[PDB]
């Protein structure tokens, strides 16, 4: 029992649950858009978003990674490192 | 065919497994109702528990002096 | 020459051979002797395995 | 039996005048033929043992041990390649001929008429194993190990000769038959105590007991596989055999003076099971396992029940087979990685899949596999010692718990949990190792079927 | 206790405390709605004296926070079934056969699998060809005599693959 | 007990393997009307625990406590059986409520299915055994003991009293 | 590997426990929840569960009729 | 009874075939789970009889 | 595509050893069992009679089994 | 073949069946099908084997012994006397072991036949078991492993000497 | 508000309330950087010696060899017989030995004098 | 029942105590009430292979129950009337035991407290 | 069909052959716990009833 | 402390048993004599119960 993933679908689901969140906009919601650069939201709220990622996908990401995600592209890249779905 | 996935919805169900599930719970209910009436009487297992022995002196044999 | 001619041949050799300690012999001997002693009325395994009349006890 | 001695004299020059790539098959084949020839031995029946000559007589104590020796030879003779293939042809012939000469003195030792001949062939057993382990020890203290070995076994086994000459000139001839008929109780003097301590102490040193077992770990971590298996199985169980024969005399004082050996045996069995629970260097774990099982053997000898003797000889044969198998497993691990340690080579459930079956089966045979001969021996020894004392079952069961424990840890340290993914030089499982394991363990299960052979003369 | 640096940060210590407190609060609180309530409560509790610019008072109240947190820990946390100490933890390690193997098959089994083995052979030639000169020129010239980090710069200038790539790229799937 | 918890382990393991090996009561809650077959299975199991009167689990456990209270017992062990029967009732209620009835707490991209002929026949035949076979076994055996069967007030009803409280 | 994307802006939260937590959160003075992260857990085929005594009473729909018919039989 | 003893001994012995069968395989099986399932069902249909004969 | 490359360690050496083991036990597994079958179904074991009146037997003719 | 006068059995108290059933009786249909589908192949194969036994005849014979005299009639050395006497003694020891085995087997059979009426029909057999085991406990038991025969003779002399002292004190 | 979580040799002390992760002066910063340089040098040497495609054999850790050789062979030197070590040795070797020797004295004297009285439970006691 | 607490928190004389139950000799207050019918026919009791601690009164009802259970084996629900008859007979035996209990209780209580509060 | 045929008949045949002849010629082999006879029964082989129990009354 | 409490209440139970208003079992034939230890001719003893 193991349905394999896809790159586009996991990007869509990450951007989906980001768009569910409050203090950002659905207007300019880019995968290639950082957090401290243009959005200005908190590092505290950044790790809240990290926790939302983990509670969707059911595994920890460690602390030395947790400093250095900062954007949804590297989020999708690191969960693609974990689950390793590269057809 | 077999199952199809979905995203944040109530899952699909076949009528077969839900009708067997309802059938099994209903057969438990039928069996416990037919069981509870046919022979027992499990709170009193076919016996009225009588008194402490008779609550009687002068009887079964004692001397009152 | 370790399995096909040693192992199974030694297995069938040790599987049956004339019995150690004359074992089945002891079985049939015990059956005969117990039937003897129960036919002649006396109890089986009379104790004092040597003859007490044929002993010379040093007295006190 | 002379028809078992003389083909071994014929097997020695076979090695010499066979040529290159021709010695190996001839020696292996013909020693397997001798294994058939002395599988034909067991004629023993009823009242006495099978007794042929002024030269020879064989008990059913000597029968399974002699069959075990001649069966263990060709298995070993195949087992000792891959570490002398690159050596010389002449040195290879010297090695194989030394093994054959050692077998010859083992058979000489098992079928001795008088105990003087037993002693001569006893130290004749002692001498070539030294040469084997010293010429191919493959570790820097084979010097110290051979030195400890020869000095302990001589200087413990030295007053035995004096005591045997004393029993010679006090009670006529030293043949085991007439000594079986001309025994008489030698009561509590002090010279009787010294003489008993001499004989029993010599064979104590051969077992070893806990008091001076220290030669035994070095002699198994610093030895090649052939001398290790010969040493452990045949030499230690030969010491037990010798104590079994000599203990027929000197019955009246063993109640007085047999208490402290029981004590050192039991407490050292517990302490040995403790000390093997923690150590690294996997090869040594089997050696301390051997010390524990032979402490159990010694308890079984010094209590003097026929139940105890039958369990003793069962434990002898079972631990001989188990320890030789487990030595060859450790040799396979040492051929894979050049470590000899315990924590380095890990994993090995993925790699070598049916090797796991043999490790599991070996740890089962150490674990007292429930119809195995090992459990039969341990069980009847516990029966006889609970007859002997109603409180010693605590130490026996504590030994049982820790025995299961260290056998299981010996399993799961090596072949459980994670492959270290940096070793990357193991070859796949050879047919040689699996062949040697099928040669080890099929006879053990066959004897587990009908064990009326391996029970001793008090069957 | 980290590969790149030596000390975390003050803020990184506070952040790890927040993540572990949020995780332990998950494990404490069922039904998820009162959990969202108490999560906003703890977010406000960090909002209480967040924005001070002290050092000694900050680390002192952080210590007292650690004390009242080690009191307020849940003893059996809901760790995920991939975490160490969890439920899987290399659950499928039975089929995690390493990739340095498989060369020691009999070549009949190589006749069974032609295409994968030929492509692994050209992977191996790619491994050996781009190995000594450039990669070891980087790893013997480009750092200081003290390396002082566990990272590595890529093959950033001209040519081949970034150094020390093999047993990190070529790894098992972690899920057969 | 054998039929009973064979069926119970099989049911809960069906749930756990169908739901991505979570296995934990944390993040478990709402699985009522998520597939109803194993929910029927688990409620028949945890209801037959402590013996809802009167079923297979009635017979064993309740003749146990009847012979226990009607004996020359410890006068402390009866209190142990009392409080622990109440405790197994309360974690039976807790395991039902935390397994099925709450809000569905498990992440998205669901694998909600238990369609298998093997599994439905296994759960099927073991709950059918869990309905009848205890009574069938308990009937046609010779009573090797003297049955007590003569109890005062709050000595035969006491099992039902403990389970309802 | 398709999903068809059951979209966002569907919920508009409306879920009465999250209504109560927005009440207590605004009365406490925060005015910032997580979002609508639980409404898919809060309706659909959801927004009702059986009663716990309804777990016992899930069986009488075929039970009472067949029982009274069998007693009359 | 020869029937009764024979059926109990074959309830013992029918759980001996599959282990030596796959140890004597030297091939590649597929439906060995089905084989074990049907021989456990066979063991059950043999062992249902002696209990009935017993209480009778 | 769907089926990925599974990575099994090796099987050839183990299957070769077990093939050789079953074949080289089967080489004398069949004839020895068939021979002991023909013995205990054709030549018969023995009979239960005693030593007759004033007669000497050999050291065999004491044993039930004919191969014994 | 076994002597029932040395292997005793109570006769077959066989109850007659009595239904009083109209299902009727699956087990009777089952046992007749068992006989029809099992017994006749077994009977055919056994009859073929019995004819192949009836082809020719082998005969195993009981080895018969004399009585070599005694160990007490041997002197202190007498090496060609002690050997004969003590191997005869060893054969007495082993046949007495099998006596104890036979009686204990009869005890097991008496237990199993009577079911739970252990105190019924197992009186004489329990009593003779206690008798033979009292003789055995007094005669062969507490002597040791390197018995030849002489330890048993010393036990015998010391036992009857202790009883002589006992009756001399008690008379 | 809390009893400060006393540690033992069994119960460990967690990494939060150290309190040595608070007053981290630049000496200790420098020490942690030096320890990081140590681990960096070790893993760099390992990863050099590890990823070689021409390499066949094992990695040959000298730390493991050093621990093994220290644990087995390098015990007997260095040794001095201290009075505390000697008394602890004679207590851990001879104490339980004479303890079980006294209890075997006790049980054997009781059993042998009991059977010398003859009042054993030897109704049948065959399997001795 | 709470009579156990009455014994544990009151005296120990008038409270009758288990495993020492025959205290007084019989027919101490009644003149000549004894039958002890016992028509269970001991040899037939042996020959029917019952269990010990069941060789008691009302055994003939158990004989009838075993006989009908053997004679109607595929009739699975047959023997219920004789089953409850055996139940009723053992119930009355239990009643007889409880009456003997409280008879001993009232004996020791009344006689001992009368003569030992005015003697 | 022939699969279930061999796997349910052949061990039954071998064991039923084994359990008659050789193992019953071994004398102290498999033994019953005796069947139970009641005072309303009769013996099949010899044949006599048991005189049943007397009057019940006041049940 | 929990272990000491449970074992203490176990000993308190071992001095305080349960018993019920039930007499002993009036076994019919000398308390199962000849089906207890035996003695078919040694000691038959006159003891009978009286009906109450
Ligand atoms: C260890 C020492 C073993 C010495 C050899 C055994 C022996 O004879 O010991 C007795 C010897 C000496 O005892 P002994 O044998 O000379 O005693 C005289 C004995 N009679 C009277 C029977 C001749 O002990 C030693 O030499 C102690 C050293």
């Amino acid at each position: 029992d193991a349905p394999p993933l896809t790159l586009e679908g996991i990007k869509d689901r990450v951007l989906y649950v980001l768009k569910l969140y409050d203090k950002i906009d659905p207007e300019k919601l880019s995968v290639n858009s950082h957090f401290m650069k243009d959005l200005g939201l908190d590092s505290l709220d950044q790790v809240e978003i990290i926790m939302a990622m983990e509670d969707e996908f059911g595994f920890e990401i460690p602390d030395i990674d947790a400093e250095k995600l900062m954007c949804p592209q590297e989020i999708v890249d690191y969960i693609a490192d974990k689950k390793d779905v590269y057809e | 065919a077999h199952i199809e996935p979905r995203y944040r919805q109530f899952p699909q169900l076949t009528r077969s497994q839900v009708i067997q599930a309802e059938f099994f719970s209903a057969t438990m209910w039928f069996w416990i109702l037919w069981r509870f009436w046919h022979d027992s009487d499990a709170v009193l297992g076919h016996f009225p528990y009588p008194d402490p022995s008779q609550w009687t002196d002068e009887e079964l044999g004692i001397p009152p002096d | 020459f370790g399995f096909s001619i040693v192992l199974v041949l030694g297995s069938t050799f040790v599987a049956y051979l004339p019995d150690y300690r004359m074992q089945e012999w002891a079985r049939r001997e015990a059956e005969r002797l117990v039937k003897y002693r129960e036919a002649h009325g006396l109890p089986l395994m009379e104790s004092n395995c040597f003859d007490p009349s044929k002993i010379q006890l040093p007295e006190d | 039996m002379l028809k078992y001695i003389i083909p071994t004299m014929m097997l020695m020059p076979l090695t010499w005048l066979s040529k290159n790539s021709m010695i190996w098959i001839n020696t292996t084949l013909h020693s397997l033929l001798i294994s058939l020839t002395s599988l034909l031995l067991l004629n023993q029946f009823g009242d006495n043992s099978l007794n042929f000559s002024l030269t020879f007589f064989s008990d059913s104590l000597s029968t399974p041990l002699l069959i075990l020796t001649m069966w263990l030879l060709p298995l070993m003779l195949m087992a000792s390649q891959h570490h002398l293939s690159k050596e010389n042809l002449a040195r290879k012939k010297l090695f194989i001929s030394m093994l054959i000469l050692l077998q010859l003195f083992l058979i000489m030792t098992f079928t001795a008429t008088e105990l003087i001949f037993f002693y001569i062939m006893f130290e004749a057993t002692l001498v070539p194993t030294l040469i084997i382990i010293t010429r191919w020890g493959n570790q820097t203290e084979r010097l110290n190990a051979g030195l400890y070995f020869l000095f302990y076994t001589l200087a413990g086994s030295l007053p035995l000769l004096v005591a045997l000459i004393y029993i010679q000139n006090t009670m006529g001839s030293l043949n085991f038959l007439i000594l079986q008929y001309w025994v008489q109780p030698m009561p509590n003097s002090w010279s009787n105590t010294f003489m008993w301590l001499a004989c029993m102490m010599a064979f104590m040193v051969k077992m070893p007991l806990y008091g001076l077992h220290l030669w035994l770990p070095k002699a198994h971590v610093e030895a090649p596989i052939a001398g290790s298996m010969v040493l452990a199985a045949i030499l230690l169980k030969l010491g037990g055999y010798g104590m079994m024969r000599i203990t027929l005399l000197l019955n009246p004082i063993t109640d007085f003076m047999a208490y402290p050996f029981i004590m050192l045996s039991l407490w050292g069995m517990i302490m040995t099971s403790s000390i093997c629970l923690r150590q690294t260097d996997l090869k040594s774990l089997i050696a301390y396992s051997s010390v524990s099982h032979m402490a159990l053997v010694i308890v079984a000898i010094l209590i003097q029940t026929p139940w105890s003797y039958m369990g003793a000889t069962a434990l002898m044969i079972a631990h001989g087979l188990t320890s030789s198998m487990l030595f060859c497993l450790a040799n396979s691990n040492y051929e894979r990685v050049h470590s000899r340690t315990m924590i380095l080579a890990r994993g090995l459930q993925t790699l070598l899949p049916l090797m796991a079956a043999w490790w599991l089966l070996a740890s089962l045979t150490n674990l007292a596999l429930p119809p195995s001969i090992n459990l039969i021996g341990e069980l009847f020894v516990v029966m006889s010692t609970f007859s002997w004392s109603n409180i010693t079952i605590i130490l026996m069961g504590l030994n049982m718990v820790i025995t299961a424990l260290y056998s299981l840890y010996m399993l799961i340290t090596t072949q459980r949990g994670k492959h270290t993914h940096h070793i990357n030089n193991i070859l796949p499982s050879f047919t040689r190792e699996n062949a040697l394991m099928s040669l080890h363990m099929l006879p053990l299960l066959l004897l587990s079927l009908n064990p009326k052979i391996i029970l001793g003369p008090l069957y | 206790f980290l590969p790149s640096a030596a000390y975390l940060t003050h803020q990184q210590k506070v952040l790890q405390l927040y993540k572990r407190a949020l995780r332990h609060l998950e494990s404490r609180c069922v039904h998820r709605d009162k959990y969202r309530y108490f999560a906003c409560l703890l977010r406000a509790r960090f909002d209480e004296h967040k924005n001070e610019k002290d050092m000694v008072k900050a680390t002192q109240l952080l210590r007292e926070a650690e004390k009242e947190f080690w009191h307020g820990q849940h003893p059996q946390p809901y760790i995920f079934p991939e975490s160490p100490g969890g439920t899987s933890y290399e659950r499928y390690e039975c089929y995690k056969v390493p990739e340095w193997c498989l060369d020691d098959w009999h070549p009949s089994e190589k006749a069974m699998y032609p295409d994968y083995f030929a492509k692994r052979e050209q992977w191996k030639k790619l491994r050996r060809e781009s190995w000594e000169r450039e990669v070891k020129q980087l790893q013997e010239e480009t750092p200081v005599g003290g390396p002082r980090t566990e990272a590595l710069p890529p093959a950033r200038k001209q040519g081949d693959l970034p150094p020390l790539w093999w047993h990190i790229v070529t790894r098992p799937r972690e899920r057969p | 007990h054998a039929f009973f918890k064979a069926m119970l382990f099989m049911c809960s393991g069906s749930i756990i393997h169908s739901l991505n090996d979570e296995q934990d009561i944390r993040k478990m809650g709402g699985l009522f009307k998520a597939m109803p077959f194993t929910t029927t299975a688990l409620i028949i199991g945890s209801l037959a625990l402590t013996g809802m009167p009167f079923l297979t689990g009635f017979y064993s456990k309740d003749l146990i406590i009847e012979s226990a209270n009607t004996s020359y017992t410890n006068a402390w062990a009866l209190l142990m059986t009392l409080v622990a029967t109440s405790f197994t009732a309360i974690y039976s209620t807790r395991i039902i409520f935390f397994a099925l009835l709450g809000q569905p707490r498990f992440p998205t991209l669901i694998n909600i299915n238990e369609n298998n002929p093997f599994l439905i026949n296994s759960i099927k035949r073991l709950l059918i055994g869990s309905l009848f076979a205890g009574f069938i076994i308990s009937n046609n055996i010779p009573p090797m003991t003297i049955p007590q069967m003569t109890m005062p007030h709050y000595l035969k009803m006491t099992a039902l009293t403990v389970t309802i409280l | 590997s398709k999903m068809e994307l059951p979209d966002y802006k569907q919920w508009k939260i409306e879920g009465t426990p999250l209504e109560t937590v927005q009440e207590k959160l605004a009365a406490r003075g925060l005015r910032d929840p997580w979002g609508r992260n639980e409404a898919w857990r809060y309706m659909g085929g959801f927004a009702n569960n059986v009663s716990f005594v309804g777990a016992l009473l899930k069986g009488f729909k075929w039970g009472f009729a067949a029982f009274v018919v069998a007693v009359g039989a | 009874m020869n029937l009764f003893s024979s059926l109990t001994l074959v309830t013992l012995i029918l759980l001996t075939m599959p282990i030596a069968a796959i140890n004597f395989n030297t091939h590649k099986f597929t439906n060995y789970p089905l084989y074990v399932k049907t021989t456990i069902s066979c063991a059950f249909i043999t062992s249902m009889i002696p209990t009935m004969m017993f209480i009778h | 595509g769907k089926r990925l490359f599974i990575i099994k360690p090796s099987g050839f050496y183990d299957k070769r050893f077990l093939k050789l083991l079953r074949f080289y036990i089967l080489l004398t597994g069949i004839p020895v069992v068939i021979g002991i079958t023909l013995i205990n179904v054709f030549i018969g074991e023995a009979e239960l009679a005693e030593i007759p009146e004033g007669y000497v037997p050999e050291h065999w003719e004491y044993f039930k089994h004919p191969i014994s | 073949s076994w002597d029932k006068d040395v292997y005793p059995e109570p006769p077959r108290r066989t109850p007659a069946p009595s239904p009083q059933t109209s299902l009727p009786n699956p087990i009777t249909y089952l046992t007749k099908a068992f006989d029809l589908l099992v017994d006749r192949p077994v009977t055919l194969v056994r009859e073929f084997i019995e004819r192949q036994h009836a082809k020719n005849k082998y005969y195993y014979y009981h080895r018969e012994f004399r009585r070599v005299p005694d160990i007490t009639e041997c002197h202190e050395k007498d090496v060609l006397c002690m050997f004969e006497a003590e191997m005869q003694w060893k054969r007495d020891y082993k046949v007495d072991q099998e006596i104890v085995n036979i009686i204990q087997e009869r005890l097991k059979a008496c237990q199993q036949r009577e079911g739970e009426s252990h105190r019924q029909n197992c009186a004489k057999e329990l009593q003779q078991f206690t008798q033979v085991v009292k003789a055995y406990q007094d005669r062969y038991h507490d002597l040791g492993a390197h018995y030849s025969a002489r330890k048993c003779l010393a036990k015998q002399k010391q036992r009857m000497l202790a009883e002589r002292k006992a009756t001399k004190e008690a008379a | 508000s809390f009893p400060k979580y006393e540690p033992s040799r069994l119960a460990s002390l967690p990494t939060t309330l150290d309190p040595a992760e608070y007053d981290i002066s630049s000496e200790t910063r420098k020490a942690q950087a030096e320890r990081l340089a140590i681990r960096s040098r070790l893993k760099r040497e390992y990863q050099l010696q590890y990823n070689d495609p021409s390499r066949r054999g094992v990695v040959e850790d000298p730390a493991l060899i050093r621990w093994t050789c220290a644990r087995s062979a390098n015990v007997y030197p260095n040794f001095r017989p201290n009075t505390k070590t000697s008394l602890l040795g004679a207590l851990f070797g001879i104490g339980p030995l004479i303890f079980w020797y006294y209890v075997f004295k006790t049980d054997r004297d009781r059993k042998e004098k009991l059977i010398q009285e003859g009042k054993l439970d030897r109704t049948f006691n065959i399997s001795y | 029942g709470a009579h156990l607490a009455r014994r544990y928190l009151g005296d120990a004389s008038v409270e009758p105590e288990p495993l020492r139950m025959p205290t007084f000799p019989p027919d101490y207050g009644f003149p000549e009430r004894k039958e002890r019918e016992m028509v269970a026919t001991q040899q037939e009791m042996n020959d029917a292979q019952l269990v010990l601690q069941q060789r008691d009164y009302c055994a003939h009802y158990l004989i009838r129950f075993l006989k009908c259970k053997r004679d109607s084996f595929p009739n699975f629900l047959a023997c219920k009337h004789e089953q409850h008859d055996w139940d009723y007979c053992e119930h009355l035996d239990y009643v007889k035991r409880m009456k003997e209990f409280e008879r001993e209780r009232r004996l020791l209580q009344r006689k001992k407290r009368r003569e030992q509060r005015e003697a | 069909s022939i699969f279930a045929f061999t796997h349910v008949l052949i061990p039954v045949w071998i064991i039923h052959y084994y359990l008659k002849y050789h193992v019953t010629t071994k004398p102290y082999t498999i033994v019953e716990k005796k069947p139970r006879i009641f005072p309303g029964d009769t013996i099949l082989e010899t044949g006599e009833v048991i005189p049943p129990m007397k009057e019940f009354p006041d049940q | 402390g929990f272990v000491a409490f449970m074992l203490f209440m176990f000993w308190v139970g071992e001095t305080y048993p349960t018993y019920q208003p039930v007499g002993p079992k009036q076994y019919p034939y000398n308390n199962l004599y000849l089906e207890r230890g035996g003695d078919p001719n040694k000691e038959p003893e006159p003891v009978v119960h009286y009906e109450i």
